[PDB]
């Protein structure tokens, strides 16, 4: 389940499609098939059927209106599926699997292979339906490769087209808007990474819109939107800002409620902490980012020496946040993880420096930082699963000190499942289509 | 010694630095300072990111936590206000070691030259023509030993690709390159142009470009323009960027009316 074994295998299905390109249509083909399509977990079977019968444009998230843990556990079987299902040349079947897989190895970040054994599927059988995730993830791809354009093409193409891809069949218009809304966030980053931070903006509250116009909000695409909302209202200048604040079609309350861009993120992020309360790392990096905004705020000559303060004890709340998403001996695995721990263990710890001088206490967390700054790096440079376990534990350790050191008590959520606190779902009820189209 | 008094930062200075200070007091404030030893590698130390913003023509200040590692095959960096968690970033120090004064005008350089480019891109994607040459940003990041400036350290992220000139999509990147030099001269209203026909061209060639080594005439005279001018000014116009070009015009870049200066 390493990135490079699994792009090696995606290129081995790729090749084999080339091969049969070249070929006529045998009966050890279909019971290979049938073989590996049986050989794999009830859920996977049922998840691959429901994929095959297109009734999601998307995979569905736990906690969206694990799968995660489900695709990673038959990664390697779904992917000898894929190959076998290629071999019987039901490429409905390897077009299913495809979509199943599709996020995950985004994750993995190897979608360029996974979209070229989708294309060489489509060259087989240009009529197989392939789920309006895949083309997105081919414009997600166009975007960060910087080929502008060509995203644009293919995001305006689904945008106006109401969703409609190839030959993919959707079985209600709620679906439709979740694809325009979807299209419409990436258009957003599209002008984000331009730049653009005033138009960038429009699109996303324009996505914002989109996910609240469906019967049951994409609170994952709420908390994603937000976050971008935020990252564009800190690149924002006062001006930038001041305009977006005063657009009457804009109605957030987020903006007539504060008159900073800083404050501003700071709620946006907050907001998208809340709308991913189920799932722990982007409640890190929401609330890392909200405690940046209040640390860079709170010393700013625009922060009110009144309230700077108070500024800064919100950061240590975001902070604390992000250090209680785990507790002690509970393993973390990835890079990104691990880094924000020691970033909101640091930024913990600079809370404390701006509220309390030099201390001997704050000098303590800042060495407990260092060292876990040491262990990440040697973590990012290890190559091997089991001392990258240990150094993900002794990570873990650093940080545990650096909470006790600092005094993290946890917060009780009547919720036992979220990892935020209830003044956070509190703002999510009042946030605040076909028109913004 | 005084460069050490010079050099240790008050509550003072970092409520200053933090809250975003002009170049000439960031300037004035580090004159004492000397020079430095080279960073010691394979280490965690505690630094101040500073990052200069040519619209607001600001360099503000974050606390961080910085991991220098190996040299590249320059040496790498990681710290905890990387825009890029997963992303790689190169630092690099002078292998003369200078002062903070070189660094800060390098930076001002790079990211000057990176404001004009951005606004290209916007005007270039406005008009439907590809996105081809950028800048790679650049931060300083002073190590710090117990609240005193101990290092001075250059940081960008890590760019794989060939060192070319732009002379061997669309346009030829010469094009793009003289292009944008044009508009730099419009856009600045007439006081600034960037010269630079060099830079990193990635994927297997064609791939984007990251200009490098830019040259920034201009009469308003700054620690990182050149010694030329008006002089270059007129030199581009009538020496390198004789005639204009598509990208010229679609940008609706009209030619300047100049005299050969001296
Ligand atoms: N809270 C949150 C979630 C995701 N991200 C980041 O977004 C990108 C892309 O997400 P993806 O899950 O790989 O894209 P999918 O097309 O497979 O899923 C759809 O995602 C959108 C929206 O959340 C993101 O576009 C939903 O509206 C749709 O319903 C689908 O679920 C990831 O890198 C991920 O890290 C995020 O930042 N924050
Ligand atoms: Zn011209």
């Amino acid at each position: 389940n390493n990135q490079k074994v699994v792009a090696v295998l995606l290129q081995e299905c790729k090749q084999v499609l080339d091969q049969l390109l070249l070929e006529a249509p045998s009966e050890e083909d279909k019971s290979e098939d049938q073989r590996c399509r049986a050989l794999l977990p009830s859920e996977l079977r049922t998840l691959i059927q429901e994929a095959k019968e297109m009734k999601w444009p998307f995979v569905p998230e736990k906690w969206q209106y694990n799968l995660k843990d489900v695709i990673g556990a038959g990664l390697q079987q779904l992917l000898a599926s894929l190959r076998a299902s290629i071999l019987a040349r039901d490429c409905a079947a390897a077009a299913a699997i495809v979509f199943l897989v599709d996020r995950f190895l985004y994750g993995l970040d190897v979608s360029g292979k996974l979209l070229q054994v989708a294309k060489g599927l489509h060259k087989l059988q240009p009529a197989t339906p392939i789920a309006p995730q895949v083309v997105i993830r081919q414009a997600r791809i166009s975007v960060n490769s910087g080929k502008l354009l060509k995203a644009e093409y293919i995001l305006s193409s689904l945008i106006s087209n109401n969703g409609a891809t190839g030959t993919w069949l959707y079985r209600n218009e709620s679906d439709k808007v979740l694809v325009q809304s979807v299209c419409i966030q990436i258009r957003g980053q599209i002008l984000q990474k331009l730049g653009m931070w005033y138009e960038a903006a429009e699109l996303i509250w324009a996505s914002i819109v989109g996910y609240l116009a469906l019967p049951q909000p994409d609170k994952k695409g709420l908390s994603t939107s937000l976050g971008i909302l935020a990252d564009i209202f800190v690149s924002m200048s006062k001006n930038d800002y001041e305009k977006f604040k005063n657009n009457p079609q804009i109605n957030l309350s987020l903006l007539k409620e504060f008159d900073h861009h800083l404050l501003s993120a700071a709620e946006a992020c907050k907001l998208a902490a809340a709308f991913s309360a189920y799932t722990p790392l982007f409640v890190l990096t929401a609330v890392n980012i909200r405690g940046t905004c209040l640390l860079s705020y709170s010393s700013s000559n625009d922060c009110p020496p009144e309230l700077k303060n108070l500024h800064l004890c919100e950061a240590k709340e975001a902070f604390e946040i992000g250090l209680l998403t785990k507790r002690d001996d509970e393993p973390v695995t990835g890079k990104q993880e691990l880094h924000s721990f020691v970033k909101a263990a640091f930024g913990l710890t600079t809370v404390h420096r701006r509220l309390h001088g030099e201390t001997g206490t704050v000098h303590a967390a800042s060495q407990l930082c260092k060292e876990a700054m040491g262990k990440l790096y040697n973590f990012s440079t290890s190559s091997r699963s089991q001392d990258r376990e240990a150094l993900s534990q002794e990570v873990m350790s650093v940080i545990a000190q650096v909470k006790e050191h600092l005094q993290v008590q946890s917060f009780s959520n009547v919720d036992d499942r979220s990892y935020v606190p209830e003044s956070f779902e509190c703002r999510l009820d009042k946030l605040i289509f076909q028109k913004i189209l | 010694k005084e460069i050490l008094e010079a050099r240790t930062l008050q509550p003072d200075d970092f409520e200053k630095l933090l809250a975003g200070v002009r170049h000439d007091w960031l300037f004035q404030r580090l004159e004492n300072t000397g020079v430095f030893k080279p960073s010691q590698l394979h280490r965690a130390h505690s630094a101040l990111l500073l990052k200069y913003s040519k619209k607001s023509e600001l360099w503000t200040a974050q606390e961080t936590i910085v991991y220098l590692g190996d040299y590249l095959t320059a040496f790498w960096v990681h710290h905890l206000h990387q825009e890029e968690i997963l992303g790689r970033y190169v630092g690099k120090d002078y292998k003369e070691q200078k002062g903070l004064w070189h660094h800060f005008t390098d930076v001002e350089r790079q990211m000057t030259a990176q404001h004009y480019v951005t606004e290209f891109n916007k005007r270039l994607y406005e008009q439907n023509i590809p996105t081809q040459i950028f800048y790679i940003p650049s931060t300083i990041l002073l190590i710090l030993e117990d609240k005193t400036i101990k290092g001075c350290i250059s940081v960008e992220p890590y760019i794989l690709g060939e060192f070319v000139k732009l002379s061997n999509t669309e346009y030829k990147a010469t094009e793009y390159g003289l292009a944008y030099g044009h508009f730099s001269y419009e856009f600045s209203n007439h006081r600034d142009v960037v010269v630079d026909l060099q830079g990193w061209v990635t994927g297997n060639g064609k791939g984007l470009i990251y200009l490098t080594d830019p040259q920034i005439h201009s009469v308003d005279q700054k620690v990182f323009t050149t010694n030329f001018g008006k002089r270059g000014i007129f030199y581009f116009f009538n020496n390198q960027h004789v005639e204009c070009n598509e990208i010229c015009h679609r940008l609706s870049l009209t030619r300047p009316s100049m005299e050969k200066p001296c």
